[PDB]
Formats: structure tokens, sequence, C-alpha cells
């Protein structure tokens, strides 16, 4: 509810939303979700959306801790692009983004999709 | 077989009409009810949208350029951005802006009142969602700003989709679409129960194509809807195979008033070209 605030004045916003929801906290909420056909390459940051069967594609700023908080990136990778969540954690797209890495040579997220 | 569209264009006969204006039956608020589980409105709406846009004669150069009026929801995010960046090529120019501060896909985001947004470059695609919360008159605001947008910064040959409802219209508009190759009025299946609807203009003349009086037409509309009930459906939505915007790399020329004469006008009325500069795109304020 105040969880992008929350975020937002702390130190290190990362850290603050990881609090936040071990304490119980709701994940930030209003990341868009596309529809789309389920037949993409399955990659994890894309110019349209290409979730596989196990993904769901999502708008990339909605799904940027630092965009949604309006506050400086650590370097956007996201935004202007799209994101493929593993739909059993679509529930929460900005601690998945937050959480994951993309691999260097496949472009899917490590311990997901990566071979 | 109506079910199965993205939503409902207003026919030829009801434009046709002289009709009175009378007070519309149907309310914008409801439970919809057919959006499937985690979509937002706007994702299922503006899908739809450009579903049928999809049928239409659009010019779609190599290096477009839209630009989205009232692209910011109250959730802080911009849903129809997200579905026009899915939608339209790699590359396309895509500039968005609202009143309020969003996050937002798009390129370029202009945030303010959009009388502040100035640009002397062209567009080939508009989109506006704009819509602000006794009689029912022409409503200026924003789209006193969207008719003068239209007519110095729309490419001939351009097209624009422009939400009104019941209340919130404009009657220069509505002649305005008089100007394009072909208009229409388009309810989406998804929010079919709304009195919204988007104006459609298809390949832009800078000239008129017909008179179209604005209050009269407005009137038209309501009747319509009034008289046909639209039964609420996502079944669009269910593939989205061919989804995105043909890629028809269609000719942009930068050419002189002289030298726009009847053939040329007509590959305007075709979708077949794009008439506007190709200088540096500037938008600020
Ligand atoms: N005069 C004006 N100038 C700029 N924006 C306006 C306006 N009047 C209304 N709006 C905008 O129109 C929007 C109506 S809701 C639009 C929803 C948005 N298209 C989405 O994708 O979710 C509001 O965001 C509001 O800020
Ligand atoms: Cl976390
Ligand atoms: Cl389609
Ligand atoms: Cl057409
Ligand atoms: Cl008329
Ligand atoms: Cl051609
Ligand atoms: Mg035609
Ligand atoms: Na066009
Ligand atoms: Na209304
Ligand atoms: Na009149
Ligand atoms: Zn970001
Ligand atoms: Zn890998």
């Amino acid at each position: 509810s105040t969880v992008l605030s929350f975020c937002a004045f702390a130190v290190d916003p990362a850290k603050a939303y990881k609090d936040y929801l071990a304490s119980g906290g709701q994940p930030i909420t209003n990341c868009v979700k596309m529809l789309c056909t389920h037949t993409g390459t399955g990659q994890a940051i894309t110019v349209t959306p290409e979730a596989n069967m196990d993904q769901e594609s999502f708008g990339g700023a909605s799904c940027c801790l630092y965009c949604r908080c309006h506050i400086d990136h650590p370097n956007c990778d996201l935004k202007g692009k799209f994101v493929q969540i593993p739909t059993t954690c679509a529930n929460d797209p900005v601690g998945f983004t937050l959480r994951n890495t993309v691999c260097t040579v496949c472009g899917m997220w490590k311990g997901y999709g990566c071979s | 077989s109506q079910a199965w569209q993205p939503g409902v264009a207003m026919p030829n006969l009801y434009k046709m009409q002289r009709m009175l204006l009378e007070k519309c039956d149907l309310q914008n608020y409801g439970e919809n009810a057919v959006i499937p589980k985690g979509i937002m409105m706007n994702v299922a709406k503006y899908t739809q949208l450009c579903q049928y846009l999809n049928t239409l004669t659009l010019a779609v150069p190599y290096n477009m350029r839209v630009i989205h009026f009232g692209a910011g929801s109250d959730k802080g995010v911009a849903p129809g951005t997200a579905v026009l960046r899915q939608w339209l090529p790699t590359g396309t120019l895509l500039v968005d802006s609202d009143l309020n501060d969003f996050v937002s896909d798009a390129d370029s985001t202009l945030i303010g009142d959009c009388a502040t947004v100035h640009t002397a470059n062209k567009w080939d695609l508009i989109i506006s969602d704009m819509y602000d919360p006794k009689e029912n008159d022409s409503k200026e605001g924003f789209f006193t700003y969207l008719c003068g947008f239209i007519k110095q910064k729309l490419a001939l040959g351009g097209s624009i989709a422009v939400k009104i409802t019941e209340h919130s219209w404009n009657a220069d508009l509505y002649k305005l679409m008089g100007h394009f190759s072909w208009w229409t009025a388009f309810v989406t299946n998804v929010n079919a129960s709304s009195s919204e609807a988007f104006l459609i203009g298809a390949n832009y003349l800078g000239k008129p194509k017909e008179q179209i009086d604005g209050y009269t037409m407005h009137a038209n509309y309501i009747f319509w809807r009034n008289t046909n009930p639209i039964q609420l459906s996502s079944y669009s939505l269910f593939d989205m195979s061919k989804f995105p915007l043909k890629l028809r790399g269609t000719a942009v020329m930068s050419l002189k008033e002289n030298q726009i004469n009847d053939m040329i006008y007509s590959l305007l009325e075709k979708g077949r070209l794009i008439i506007r500069e190709n200088n540096r795109v500037v938008v600020s304020s």
C-alpha cells in the first residue's frame, strides 16, 4: 500500500522490498500483464512478448522497482521492453526481476529456463 | 459472428441519420466479467482496438511515429502504451503523455496538461484515451487542443483513434472525421456496456470529404447505442497469433500543396502514402 514510498525512502531500496515482503507485506501490484500466444522464445527480456507455455509476459517498466518508485537505477534494462516471468512467480514480477539474473549466453533466467 | 469480433463499428445506416440528441441508456461502470484473470481492462480494451485497427488501411512507414495522449492510469502505469509497444513495429517512435506522472514503456513520456505538449514534427498515428470525470453540450478542454493537433501535426495519410463517451465528446472532432478517407465510432467488445467508443479516422486528407455536423453525429451515435445493445465479449483476446501491425513499408514523401493532385489523394485514400517531413523528432514541455 505504502510499499513504493517505503522502498523509495530506503538507503537500499531492494533490501527494503525484501524486508517488506519478509514482514508479510503484499507484493507490488499493477504490473501490466499482456495478452500473448504463449509460443514465444521464452527469453527473459525482449522487444515484444515472448512468453512460452510456462511464462507470463509483462510490460517492463511496470515490473521495475526503480521505475515504479521513481528513483535512481543502480546503473533501465526493463523499461520499453517486455519481461517474461515464470507463471508460478507471476504474483510478484517486481520481486522476480530483483531476485533473478539473465544468463549472458542463452538470454533466459538463471535457474528457471537457462541450460 | 459479432461476438468473435474485437468490437462493433457504428453502421453507415446510423451515421446517415439526423437524430435529435437524447440521453444514453448505458452506464460506463460495471463488473466486467469478460476480462480474463490478471488482465487489466485497459490492456483488453487497447488489444481489441489494435485488433480492429488491423482490419483498416493504416499507413505503416519504415520509421513510424505514434503519439499517445492520456496514457496514465491512476495505478501510475501505462497499460495502453504497453499494448501499443506490443502492437507497433519494433523501432517505431512511441511518445506518450498525461497530466499526471506515470511509468511507461514509451520512448518518451511527457507530463503535464496536453496543451503544454509542443512539437514541430508530424505524426502517423494519434491515440487518445483522455477523459475528465443539465445539458449535454460539446466539450472543449483537451478536445480543443486535440483538433488543433490533428490539423497541424497529423501527416496526410495518418490515422487517429480518440476516446469519447456520452458526455465526453466534441462537435469539431466529429466534423474533422469527415476530413479522413473513412471514419467510424468503434465500441470494444470487452467494454460494450459502456457509452465509450473510439472515434477512428483512417487516412487523413487534410480537407473535407463529407460535411459532418458534430452535434447531429453525436446524437446519431447515441441513438445507435440506445437501440443496439451489445453483449460483452472477450472472444477475440484468445487468439493473439496475428496481432502485430503489418509491416507495410509505406512510402513517406514531403510534397508541396501543388504536387498533391488527384493521383496523390487517391494514394492517400487507399492507405498507400504518408506525407510529411522526416526531420529529427523533438517533443517537449
Ligand atoms: N486535459 C488533459 N490533459 C492531459 N491528460 C488528461 C486530460 N484530461 C484527462 N486526461 C487523462 O486521461 C486519463 C483518463 S484514464 C486513461 C487510462 C490510461 N489510458 C491507461 O492506459 O490506463 C487520465 O490519466 C487523465 O490524466
Ligand atoms: Cl526480495
Ligand atoms: Cl488481429
Ligand atoms: Cl479502411
Ligand atoms: Cl451530420
Ligand atoms: Cl506503393
Ligand atoms: Mg479504403
Ligand atoms: Na494511416
Ligand atoms: Na459519459
Ligand atoms: Na446544427
Ligand atoms: Zn526501471
Ligand atoms: Zn544460459
